[PDB]
């Protein structure tokens, strides 16, 4: 009815302490989402093009050049960590626990309220906000996944990161497909490579609409729409990383020389010469035995092509990597290639008194050492001699192709049988939680985005709109514009995910690294005399494990 | 920030010789340069981009070449609307740097 | 049938700031940056910066950072900068535009706007 409540407001974590040693973590999670009208009620076919930036030779990768579909449905998104746990409960995931997996998902919406606004104005420019009793949401759940597969937090357009702040849902969009060509270029070309958008292959047309493919709901204001509990099926993701790269696997050698006086400088010695050493190598016709040519039972992690951008049918791309490496050969101003960089807003994370246009940003780096660092790699002749020579070695300081700024580590690939790496770390409280897996016939093993992939099914997207309401002058034979009454909806959602993490142990003697609160970081978690709120992003695999 | 340094701040020409305009850069550039003509009072004109290619409309008795840190500029039968100020501007990396500009005038 | 135009010759005081402006026309504004060049009779010709119209992307560089700020007004296809300080300044100001190719080679300037600060 009219003034009857359709649900409760529930936002608090709850750890189910269950059979000896896994703990059912439920979080609970419910918004005030705040949606109007639509400026259209049509399904345009934009399509964004600049040529002003990408025109001008020498900048390839500030290319956008894409065709979409802006639609009238809004969008509620929840596939990001923070929207489900506050900072003072990573904290009990991330240092407690030591593998988590993903149960399930529901979703509701409650509570529907829907205005509309009409300025009286006899001279002031005052406005009047109305119950309509009568105007309904339209609320659409694609539970088959029908519609493209968009999420939304590589946009980082979620619902907001704070319980008391009221959100908005994101004007949902896909692409349509394009085709365009951009020959690369730098600065002292002569003459002008192509940069042509063709227009659309007449194969690859999809328009979908959300009509013709979902049952959508009409909710009133009182009406309630909950949907069902999708339960995941995914890989579990380890809270613990690895700290061995390819030289700590195996037995190390026997060091007949220790040292006799404990101290910085008084190194442990192999007794024997290395030419004179017993161990496995690979390398078939060299008698040295170092810690550096003996054979290992694989290789951890592997070499890409770093600032590489590959071209395709619609433009330029860069491939993606998979690639952490934490502190020691990582300066402060170029970390790594490969660890991602999040921008958000005060929304989602950045401090909620700052007037300014630009976002906040921080670089991931993970605490997992399996990257690579390619100024210390060096590709060697099959002869091997002793100090090599300049004709037998490739560096990463001679120039490849000509290029005194592109070496041959630039466009090295180890990619093999033999390398093993570890799936992506969550990134609170950006990162996604789950994505969905390619509909394709190999399917990728990572996804560099997201720590869960959902493989047979993912849930369903969850779109909503308000239903038009049409003034008495409306007639749908004018070219013109349809005529509104100014509507806007303020509906309650409510989100219920559960994971389920097992508790690490304690395998040796000395403590390990703990995500804490300090002097340098206590006024992160706390608001600041206006409410001025942010969350500060936290790493996600403190704890180490032995890859070996 | 490259500096770019013109062999000449003055050349003396007559008319219908061949006059050999060079602009030193500091950095390599590749052939990243463009070479502008300025009668005094007047808006930069632009000849040459990418240190060979000539302007659409420019008459064919300028010519350049170069690459690396040595360019020049050639006029081939200088005529009487060919004596002014000739600047050289790299389009390498910013900040866009141009030269000191050189004088064609008349051999007393 | 590209074309640029400056502003006046100014005469400022040695105190503040006076915006200089060049009206673009004869082609789509926010296709092209406009560049702006000075030019003192001793210093040959100086780059100060850029500004793209497709929603303000500005560079300079450092020896006008606080000197002067580039805008630009959308639908009018006006180019605008403040020249904040303006202390010893007096130099003609160019209004440069690319040009076909794609190399940052000023093909269209503007007829120059001659700024004479003084005491």
């Amino acid at each position: 009815g009219v003034g009857i409540s359709t649900g409760t407001f529930n936002n608090q974590t709850e750890f189910k302490f269950l059979e000896n040693g896994w703990v059912e973590i439920t979080a609970n999670s419910s918004r005030l989402v705040h949606l109007n009208m639509p400026e259209s009620e049509n399904y345009r076919r934009v399509v964004v093009n600049n040529m002003d930036k990408t025109a001008v030779n020498g900048n390839m990768a500030l290319d956008d050049i894409h065709a979409q579909i802006v639609t009238p449905w809004s969008l509620v998104d929840a596939n990001a960590w923070g929207v489900w746990f506050n900072p003072g409960d990573w904290q009990l995931i991330v240092n407690t626990m030591s593998e988590l997996h993903l149960v399930s998902f529901e979703q509701e919406i409650f509570n529907v309220v829907l205005k509309t606004v009409s300025e009286s104005a006899t001279q002031p420019p005052t406005k009047v906000y109305n119950n309509d009793l009568t105007a309904s949401l339209m609320v659409a759940l694609d539970s088959n996944n029908t519609m493209p597969f968009t999420p939304a937090a590589m946009r980082s357009e979620t619902l907001g990161f704070y319980p008391w702040k009221p959100t908005i849902p994101t004007p949902w969009r896909y692409y349509f497909q394009w085709d365009r060509t951009l020959i690369p270029s730098h600065t002292g070309t002569s003459g002008t490579p192509t940069n042509i958008y063709h227009g659309t292959d007449p194969d690859d047309v999809q328009f979908y609409t959300i009509e013709n493919s979902v049952p959508v709901h009409l909710l009133r204001t009182g009406d309630e729409f909950a949907t069902g509990t999708f339960f995941f099926d995914c890989k579990p993701c380890r809270l613990t990383h690895t700290w061995q790269t390819n030289r700590a696997l195996g037995l190390p050698p026997f060091l007949n020389s220790l040292p006799q006086s404990e101290g910085a400088t008084n190194f442990g010695d192999i007794g024997v010469q290395q030419d004179k050493r017993r161990g496995v190598t690979q390398m078939g016709n060299t008698n040295y035995i170092t810690e550096a040519t003996i054979m290992r039972p694989a290789e951890v992690g592997y070499s890409a092509p770093y600032y590489s951008f590959e071209a395709s049918t619609q433009g330029p791309f860069k491939t993606p990597i998979a690639a952490g490496r934490g502190g020691a050969q990582t300066d402060e101003n170029q970390a790594a290639d490969g660890n991602p960089r999040y921008a958000f807003g005060r929304q989602h994370g950045q401090k909620t008194t700052t007037t300014g246009e630009t976002p906040e940003r921080f670089t991931y780096i993970a605490h997992q050492d399996t990257g690579r660092y390619p100024e210390g790699d060096w590709i060697q002749n099959i002869n091997f001699n002793l100090p090599v020579t300049n004709d037998n070695v490739l560096l990463p300081t001679d120039p490849i192709g000509g290029k005194t700024g592109i070496n041959y580590t630039n466009i090295f690939n180890t990619y093999g049988p033999l390398t093993a790496l570890n799936n992506v770390p969550p990134v609170y409280p950006n990162g996604q939680i789950w994505d969905k897996e390619f509909d394709t016939d190999l399917k990728p093993r990572l996804h560099v985005n997201a720590p869960f992939v959902c493989q047979n099914n993912c849930p369903g997207q969850l779109f909503v709109k308000v239903a038009p309401n049409l003034t008495n002058e409306y007639d749908p034979d004018a070219s013109a514009n349809m005529s509104r009454i100014v509507t806007y909806s303020d509906f309650w959602w409510k989100g219920k995910l559960v994971f389920k993490a097992k508790l690490r142990a304690s395998h040796t003697w000395n403590p390990i690294q703990q995500m804490s609160i300090n002097v340098d970081n206590q006024f992160n978690y706390v608001p600041s005399n206006i409410g001025g709120m942010k969350i500060v992003y936290e790493k996600s695999q403190l704890a180490p494990r032995k890859l070996y | 920030d490259i500096v770019m340094t013109q062999s000449h701040k003055f050349m003396s020409t007559s008319v219908g010789d061949r006059v050999s305009i060079t602009c030193k850069a500091s950095q390599d550039v590749n052939t990243a340069l463009a070479w502008y003509q300025q009668i005094p009072g007047q808006s930069p004109k632009l000849l040459i981009y990418s240190a060979s290619n000539r302007y659409t409309g420019v008459p064919d008795r300028f010519t350049a070449s170069g690459s690396g840190t040595d360019f020049t500029f050639t006029i081939s039968s200088v005529q009487a609307e060919d004596l002014a100020l000739y600047y050289c501007q790299q389009h390498y990396t910013t900040p866009w740097t141009f030269g000191g500009g050189t004088k064609l005038e008349i051999k007393r | 049938a590209v074309h640029l135009q400056g502003t006046e010759l100014v005469k400022p005081g040695a105190s503040a700031g006076v915006k200089l402006s060049c009206k673009a026309s004869g082609y789509t504004f926010t296709n092209y940056d406009m560049n702006w060049v000075r030019q003192r009779p001793e210093q040959g010709l100086e780059w100060i910066g850029w500004i793209f119209p497709g929603d303000g992307s500005t560079r300079y560089n450092e020896k006008f950072k606080g000197k002067a700020t580039l805008t630009t007004d959308k639908s009018s296809s006006t180019a605008y900068q403040l020249n904040r300080l303006t202390s010893e300044d007096s130099a003609v100001y160019f209004c440069a535009r690319r040009g076909s190719h794609g190399s940052y080679s000023f093909a269209y300037w503007g007829q120059g706007t001659l700024v004479t600060v003084s005491g």
